[PDB]
């Protein structure tokens, strides 16, 4: 498992390179804990407008104003 | 309707005819069939950019890409024809009438 | 008022062309124990003007052509094409600002096969037609790893905007995180420009020896139009430099500086080596530089998901 | 003069394209395709087309034409010509002036003879091309055309190394 | 040609058909019918002598122009419907072009004169796939769209593809170019029940590929392309005189052989609708392919051949050839007439 | 550094987002206001030629709905001089 | 079909807010801030009605609370604002970050003088609730009556009566 | 055939792309969203035959929405009339369709 690998690295240094790469960039993102936060600020970027709701009477979750403290926020974010 | 369309499908009927009944080199043949492919192009693209249908937009890039990849296969043919006779003339394909 | 930025934009193009060929003869001549032109002008500053006003009124063949017509076009969409790839390029401004500048001066990079297909096809010499599709095979080659080299740092850009490629490095060079596609990207600009070791045009006779004086100091200069644009490309692409919107001309100075140093940096490199085989050369770009560029092009699809490093689309 | 400009661009394109069917040689065939892929990439950027234009340019003229004009070189070294250019374009004349004259003209269907400016659309997209985000849409959304697309060019590969073998 | 690359290359064609088969977006039929036609192509290549080049070349053209008339038809339908699904067209327009182009894929009249010379050009298994596997997506594109097909342009080239069929293998010798103009005849007679019973269509198909598939097995099994090397069979292996006897007769409609059972069957459905005149000159004609059925059957298949020294050589070495399938499509192309109402399962 | 500079910028592109969100019903109102506007003014210079057409009904939808369909281009600029129908039309893809 | 209902251009007069869009943008988080009540109450009426004509006076009263947004900032705080949008408007991309210290004396001043916060990073895109008294629009795509659908099949499968019923086959 | 494959398999392999009222991305509506939106609800499971003459209005509501033959006419009318009595000289345009006037917002 190491003489073949010394030996490919000894004559094809440029593919044993090319094969490690991309074997890193294969299995890299299923073991960084980063990858979480990408989704969640590809999420987070607001391209259309929030489109209020109507009030019906029992939506707890749903804030009256920007600046009320329900709702999504973002300071995981802001400390990253 | 729009009057852009009638002249992108006066270029395709051009083309088409063009590819049809002449009996000359096959590489201008290939170049009448992307010349249609072009046409089909332009078309599908004012279309999906009239209508604002968003999804579409790699619609034409797919018209594209096969379509192209369809020519270089064309091309092999026609390097096989001219291995075979060093002309394109179509007129050299005529052994299977027999 | 355009106008005068589009011929302040194209006609110090030209001058800084001629000037190139002066500052290439004196670099090589000190690298080769020699000097360089310095009779003609004061340090040879004239040696271009009676360089090209030489050219210029000597008599052109007019042979034997297989199309007269694209033999007047090939020395037209050479210049026209060497022009038209300056007017995206952010230096902090550019002329035409456009949303894929990147994308633009890819296309137009690739539209300029046809000047060495026209060349080759208008000269009967069919030996000619022989080097212009090897030209043409070399630079169709390098295409694909410009095209993947580029697309791989847009990736780390957010958009195809080359004014947002300065915001991109406003605190590192991007030669930092992607030196190894920098380092395939110059080889494979050099390799565009058939500049040496990629030169196939002066040894085993090239596709504009039929051209004598008259097109050719032009298409020579296209070419030179080339090369200094795809150095400046470079230098917007991996140097980039520091940008104050209040003072212009600090980032003009030092993106100017950089595109000489790196253009210099070619006038050295081919005054180094001996030039490849044909073959050499296709053997480094589908074997050597394209699983490498596959590979980082893996990388850098993969690696700004797994940092949460993705750039804004904006 | 200049509202008409897409419209304008289109007679080129059909011109063009009896520029290159008549056929006076794959050569000139392949000039007159060029320019004809040109002059129809100026009329879809003129509609807000900006990637589909440059993938015109990119891939048809930089990349597919090149390939023709390299096997025209490689591989291949009037009256019919002439009279098939002029016969096509006294046709397209003919229908320029009648829908010039008509503002409305009827060939295989109804078409105004208006200029394309009025079909448009008065809103925003925000802060994106709505053409670019279609496009980027490709890996999130269509996910078996990128599929049955890398198999056809993977095919096609293959396909082209067995048939340019001959054994 | 490696069987690995082989294998691939005939499930990419199966894969292209599969797509066109379920797919609900059009741009995703025109991509099955470019990844079939592009997979083919090394088929048909397989031997490699210009005859083949020929062939993929004139195959590569009518395939090419009839997917660029298909997508213009699509395209058209986008104009005037603003959508992608395959079902009914929204413009006339696009029926007729799309009708055109699928015609052109089939290779029915007047589109057939590629279909004799391409056949001829290519070994026999690739033949035998052009003229079974490469009929079932654009007929199931014609599947889909029956309420949008003109009844006038579909009838038009259907009566024309069953005379130029008919008219067209009077004159033959060579094997391969007798089951193309059958094979044009067949799309006849399928595209002109399909407005009427799509059913009845899908029974002639399945019909049609088993009585084909028995043609080209046998011709593989025999390695015989023409019709003076398919009488010099019986002394060599006399059972296969008989197949391609009764596989013939079949193919034609004698009754009560099965291949009477489709025709009979869209006969019976086009009566129904009031079309008596229709059928009756498409059987008449009909009668001229199988009345040189029966003269190629007669005169070049029964009665015993001047044959030649060195097949006593032959006499003593049996067929290894894989001869896959050959006893149940000889059984089913022959003896399934009495089980006629099992076309209901086509439904 | 090109991980803390992206992350820096995709909070800057949330920020200059929010201020386009925050704009938005001022620029909805003046755009409804706007397009309401130069339908009235199209109505009465409608209503002022089309007089001498017979059997003309003025501001006649063609749509066989009464939901109201988002203006065509050429329906606001129709009657406008070629100066503003070209910016309006061409201006952004012109720009630059 | 029908006429067209539009409304008359009195219907259409209202002060206008004539300042720049780099005045807007250099005030916008202030703006979202101190005008959301009316400005969602407008943008909840026009995503609802679906129709501009139903969405004038809420329209207006948007119009009316922008302009009593920045009479507010021209009694107290002209100079730190004025010196805030004039290097925004310097940009051409309309940086907010070239103007930090800009941003920081407006902020200063506003908080100050008016007592006003403002929105951190993530509040002026929330989905919030807005309390109108307009009903609801039972019908906004003016939509008539949906075709009635085909009957479903009912009843439990029995043979075929006599098989295929083809010529002679009894099965 | 149709061998619907992808709603046996329970899989979207190509309805997205089909119409233009699906999920596009960021909600960009297309601009005759609600007319083939309308059309599709109206046209929904009654089949294609009684499609074709009891969803005609929506229909041509659509269609007229796509190709914008209605209106383009009615401008041809409206335009033609208007260059008419400029001809004769009965009609002059106002200070707001001669750009004389400093637009609204
Ligand atoms: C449903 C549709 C099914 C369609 C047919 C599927 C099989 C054929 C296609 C694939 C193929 O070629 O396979 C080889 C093929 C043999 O084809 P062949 O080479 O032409 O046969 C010539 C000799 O038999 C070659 O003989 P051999 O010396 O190589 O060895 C004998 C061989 C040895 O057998 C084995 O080894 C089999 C046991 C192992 C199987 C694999 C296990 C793992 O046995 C046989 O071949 C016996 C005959 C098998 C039956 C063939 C016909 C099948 C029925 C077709 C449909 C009929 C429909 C009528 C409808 C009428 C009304 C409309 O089949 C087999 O070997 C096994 C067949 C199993 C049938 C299963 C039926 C139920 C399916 C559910
Ligand atoms: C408690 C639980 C357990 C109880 C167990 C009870 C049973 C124990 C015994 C087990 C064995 C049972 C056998 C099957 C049942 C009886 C079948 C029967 O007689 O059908 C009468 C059937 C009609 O008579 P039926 O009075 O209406 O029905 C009386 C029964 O109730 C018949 O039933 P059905 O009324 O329901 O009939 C239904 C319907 C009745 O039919 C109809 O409604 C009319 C449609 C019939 C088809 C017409 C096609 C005409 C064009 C094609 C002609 C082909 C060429 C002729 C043959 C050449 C050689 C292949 O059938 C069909 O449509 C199917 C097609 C005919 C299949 C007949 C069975 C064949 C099995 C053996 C095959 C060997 C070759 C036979 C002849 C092949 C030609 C048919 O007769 C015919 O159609 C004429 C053919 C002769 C019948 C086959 C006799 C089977 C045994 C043959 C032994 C000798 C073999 C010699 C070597 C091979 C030949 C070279
Ligand atoms: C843009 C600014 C400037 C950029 C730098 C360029 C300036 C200097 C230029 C010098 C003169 C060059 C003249 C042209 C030379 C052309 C010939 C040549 O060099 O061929 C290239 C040669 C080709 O090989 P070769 O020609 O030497 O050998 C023959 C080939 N074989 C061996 C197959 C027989 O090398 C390459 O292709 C390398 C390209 C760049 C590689 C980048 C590697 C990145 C490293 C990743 C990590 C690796 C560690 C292991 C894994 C770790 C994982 C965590
Ligand atoms: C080899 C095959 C590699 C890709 C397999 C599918 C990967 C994947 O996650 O696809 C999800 C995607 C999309 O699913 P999704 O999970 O993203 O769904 C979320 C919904 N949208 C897309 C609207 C945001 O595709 C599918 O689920 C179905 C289509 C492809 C199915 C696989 C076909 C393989 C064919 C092999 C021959
Ligand atoms: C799973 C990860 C992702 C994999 C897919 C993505 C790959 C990215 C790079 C793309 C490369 C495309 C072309 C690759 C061709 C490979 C086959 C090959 O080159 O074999 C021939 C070669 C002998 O060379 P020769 O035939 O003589 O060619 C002329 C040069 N002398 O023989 C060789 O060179 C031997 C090659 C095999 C041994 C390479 C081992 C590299 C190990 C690196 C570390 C581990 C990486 C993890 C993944 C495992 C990779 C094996
Ligand atoms: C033998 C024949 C003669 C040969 C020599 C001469 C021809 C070759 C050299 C010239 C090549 C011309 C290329 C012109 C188009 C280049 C692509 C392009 O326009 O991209 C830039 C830009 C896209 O970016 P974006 O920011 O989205 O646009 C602004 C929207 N905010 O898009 C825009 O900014 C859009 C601006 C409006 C539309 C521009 C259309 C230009 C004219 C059409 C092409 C004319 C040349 C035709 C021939 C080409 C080569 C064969
Ligand atoms: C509603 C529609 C849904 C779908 C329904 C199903 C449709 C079925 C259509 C079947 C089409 C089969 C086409 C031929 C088989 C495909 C692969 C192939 O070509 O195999 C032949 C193979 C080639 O091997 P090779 O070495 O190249 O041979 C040259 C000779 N030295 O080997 C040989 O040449 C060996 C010789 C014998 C080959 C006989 C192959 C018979 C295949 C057809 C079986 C009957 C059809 C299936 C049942 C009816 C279905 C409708
Ligand atoms: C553009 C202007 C102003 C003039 C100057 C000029 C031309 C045209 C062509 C050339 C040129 O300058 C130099 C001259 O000398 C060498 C000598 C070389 O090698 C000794 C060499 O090798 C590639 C290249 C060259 C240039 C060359 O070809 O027009
Ligand atoms: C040469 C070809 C293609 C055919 C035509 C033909 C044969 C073989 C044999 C004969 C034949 O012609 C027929 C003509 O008319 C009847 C009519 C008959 O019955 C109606 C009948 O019954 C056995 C027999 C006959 C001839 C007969 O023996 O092969």
């Amino acid at each position: 498992v190491a003489a073949f690998l010394k030996n490919v690295w000894a004559k094809e240094p440029v593919l044993v390179a090319s094969f490690a790469i991309a074997g890193l960039a294969v299995i890299l993102p299923t073991l960084s804990p980063y990858t979480k936060y990408s989704l969640m600020i590809n999420r987070a970027t607001p391209y259309n407008y929030p489109v209020p709701l109507r009030d019906d009477g029992n939506m707890p979750d749903v804030p009256s104003h920007p600046q009320d403290p329900q709702g999504p926020s973002l300071e995981w974010l802001k400390r990253l | 309707m729009s009057l852009v369309y009638m002249n992108i499908m006066m270029a395709f009927t051009v083309s088409l005819t063009g590819l049809l009944m002449y009996r000359s080199h096959l590489m201008s043949s290939l170049l009448c069939l992307e010349g249609m492919m072009l046409s089909l192009f332009i078309l599908a693209t004012l279309m999906i950019l009239n209508s604002h249908f968003t999804l579409a937009s790699m619609m034409p890039i797919i018209l594209l890409v096969f379509a192209a990849c369809e020519a270089a296969l064309g091309l092999s043919l026609l390097v096989m024809v001219s291995n075979t006779y060093g002309t394109d003339y179509v007129q050299n394909l005529n052994l299977l009438q027999c | 008022m355009f106008m005068i930025n589009v011929l302040t934009l194209i006609i110090p193009i030209l001058l800084a062309v001629a000037f190139l060929t002066l500052v290439e003869r004196k670099v090589l001549g000190y690298m080769q124990f020699r000097k360089g032109p310095n009779v003609v002008g004061p340090y040879g500053l004239l040696q271009p003007i009676a360089d090209a006003i030489k050219l210029f009124i000597k008599e052109p063949l007019r042979p034997a052509t297989s199309s007269i017509s694209m033999f007047i076009l090939a020395p037209i969409l050479a210049l026209t094409l060497a022009l038209t790839m300056w007017i995206p390029l952010p230096m902090p401004y550019p002329l035409i600002n456009m949303n894929l500048g990147v994308l633009f001066m890819l296309a137009m990079s690739s539209l300029a096969v046809y000047s060495i297909l026209w060349s080759g096809w208008a000269s009967n010499s069919k030996y000619a037609l022989i080097g212009a599709l090897r030209a043409v095979a070399q630079t169709i080659s390098y295409e694909v790893t410009l095209a993947i080299i580029l697309l791989s740092v847009l990736l780390m850009n957010g958009s195809f905007t080359l004014s947002t490629l300065i915001i991109t490095q406003e605190q590192v060079w991007l030669i930092f995180p992607a030196w190894p596609l920098a380092m395939m990207w110059f080889i494979s600009t050099l390799a565009e420009t058939n500049r040496a070791p990629f030169d196939l045009t002066e040894g085993e006779s090239g596709f504009n020896v039929e051209y004598a004086a008259g097109p050719f100091a032009l298409f020579f200069m296209a070419e030179y139009a080339n090369i200094i644009m795809m150095n400046i490309f470079t230098t917007t692409l991996f140097l980039g430099a520091f940008h104050n919107p209040y003072m212009p001309e600090l980032y003009t100075i030092n993106f100017t500086i950089k595109s000489l140093l790196l253009s210099i940096t070619f006038l050295w490199i081919r005054a180094s080596y001996p030039r490849f085989r044909y073959d050499q050369l296709m053997h480094l770009l589908w074997k050597n530089f394209l699983p490498l560029t596959l590979a980082l092009c893996m990388w850098h699809v993969s690696l700004p998901i797994l940092l949460s490093s993705i750039p804004p689309q904006t | 003069m200049m509202t008409y400009i897409v419209f304008i661009l289109s007679i080129i394109f059909v011109m063009g394209f009896v520029g290159f069917s008549s056929k006076p040689s794959p050569i000139y065939g392949g000039l007159g395709l060029i320019v004809s892929g040109g002059v129809g990439c100026g009329i879809v950027l003129n509609f807000g087309g900006s990637f589909l234009g440059l993938m015109v340019f990119l891939i048809y003229l930089g990349g597919m034409m090149v390939v023709f004009g390299y096997t025209t070189a490689m591989a291949t070294e009037n009256k019919v010509v002439l009279g098939t250019f002029i016969t096509g374009l006294l046709m397209e004349f003919l229908m320029v002036y009648y829908v010039l004259k008509d503002k409305e003209v009827e060939i295989v269907f109804k078409f105004n003879g208006m200029g394309d400016w009025v079909i448009y659309d008065t809103g925003d997209s925000g802060f994106f091309s709505e053409e670019a985000m279609g496009i980027a849409a490709l890996y999130s959304y269509g996910t078996w055309l990128v599929i049955v697309t890398g198999w056809s060019l993977l095919i096609g590969v293959v396909v082209i190394m067995e048939i340019t073998r001959g054994n | 040609m490696n069987p690995i690359i082989l294998i691939i290359i005939l499930m990419t064609v199966m894969l292209g058909t599969i797509i066109v088969m379920i797919s609900t977006h059009w741009l995703l039929i025109w991509i099955g019918f470019e990844m079939n036609m592009l997979a083919i192509i090394p088929i048909m290549m397989k031997k490699h002598n210009p005859r083949a080049t020929e062939a993929s070349t004139k195959y590569f053209l009518t395939q090419s122009t009839a997917s660029m008339l298909l997508m213009m038809a699509i395209i058209i339908n986008l104009m005037f419907s603003g959508q992608w699904t395959v079902m009914k067209l929204f413009n006339p327009m696009a029926s007729m072009l799309m009708t055109m182009a699928l015609a052109m894929k089939l290779g029915m009249a007047p589109f057939h004169f590629w279909v004799p010379e391409v056949t001829q050009g290519i070994p026999l298994s690739s033949g035998l796939i052009l003229l079974t596997w490469q009929k079932l997506a654009p007929m199931s594109v014609l599947y889909q769209i029956l309420p949008s097909i003109n009844l006038d342009l579909i009838l038009t080239l259907s009566i024309l593809s069953i005379t130029i069929g008919g008219w067209g293998g009077l004159n033959q010798t060579q094997l391969r170019k007798i089951m193309a103009y059958s094979s044009i005849a067949h799309m006849g007679w399928m595209t002109a029940v399909l407005l009427y019973n799509p059913t009845m269509t899908l029974l002639n198909l399945i019909i049609y590929i088993i009585m084909t598939s028995t043609m080209f097995t046998l011709f593989m099994a025999n390695s015989t392309t023409t019709t003076l090397s398919l009488s010099h069979t019986w002394n060599k292996a006399p059972i296969m005189t008989i197949l391609v006897l009764i596989t013939l007769l079949s193919m034609g409609g004698l009754p009560p052989l099965s291949g009477f059972m489709p025709k009979w069957m869209i006969i019976q459905e086009m009566t129904k609708n009031d079309s008596i005149i229709l059928p009756t000159l498409m059987a008449i004609t009909a009668l001229l392919n199988l009345y040189f059925y029966m003269r190629l059957t007669y005169s070049t298949a029964l009665t015993m051949f001047p044959s030649t020294n060195n097949m006593k050589m032959k006499w003593q070495f049996p067929t290894t050839k894989r001869m896959t399938l050959l006893p149940t499509m000889t059984v089913l192309s022959t003896m399934l007439l009495p089980l006629t109402p099992i076309l209901s399962i086509l439904e | 550094s090109m991980m803390r500079w992206n992350r820096e910028r995709r909070r800057l592109q949330i920020e200059d987002f929010e201020a386009r969100i925050a704009l938005m019903p001022l620029l909805q109102a003046e755009k409804d206001r706007r397009v309401l506007q130069m339908l009235r003014e199209n109505l009465e210079e409608e209503a002022t030629i089309m007089k001498d057409v017979p059997g003309w009904k003025v501001g006649e939808s063609v749509f066989h709905t009464t939901r109201w369909v988002t203006p065509m281009m050429g329906e606001l600029y129709g009657l406008r001089t070629g100066e503003e129908i070209l910016s309006s039309t061409y201006g952004f893809i012109w720009y630059t | 079909p029908g006429i067209v209902e539009l409304p008359s251009l009195e219907d259409l007069k209202v002060q206008e807010v004539k300042v720049s869009s780099s005045v807007l943008k250099a005030a916008a988080h202030h703006y979202g801030a101190q005008c959301d009540k009316p400005n969602k109450e407008f943008m909840l009426c026009r995503w609802e009605e679906k129709d501009p004509r139903r969405c004038l006076e809420e329209g207006k009263l948007v119009n009316q609370c922008a302009l009593e947004f920045f009479r507010q900032i021209k009694r107290h705080c002209a100079e730190p604002f004025t010196e805030y949008w004039t290097c925004i408007d310097y940009s051409g991309l309309q940086l907010f970050r070239r103007c930090r210290k800009e941003q920081a004396q407006f902020d200063k001043c506003v908080l100050d003088k008016l007592g006003w916060v403002r929105p951190d990073l993530g509040e002026l895109s929330k989905v919030t609730k807005v309390k109108t008294d307009r009903p609801l629009p039972e019908n906004p795509y003016h939509s008539r009556a949906r075709p009635e659908p085909n009957p479903e099949v009912e009843g439990d499968l029995k043979p075929a009566r006599h098989g295929s019923r083809l010529f002679f086959w009894t099965m | 055939p149709f061998f619907d494959v992808q709603k046996k398999l329970g899989v979207d392999l190509d309805h997205w792309m089909t119409i233009q009222s699906a999920e596009q991305p960021h909600r960009i509506p297309a601009r005759c969203h609600a007319f083939e939106k309308e059309w599709i609800e109206c046209a929904h499971g009654i089949g294609s035959i009684r499609a074709e003459k009891e969803c005609k209005i929506e229909f041509e509501d659509f269609r007229e929405c796509l190709l914008r033959q209605k209106t383009m006419k009615r401008l041809n009318a409206i335009k033609r009339q208007r260059d008419k009595l400029i001809k004769e000289g009965k009609y002059t345009p106002p200070p707001h369709h001669s750009g004389q006037e400093d637009l609204r917002p």
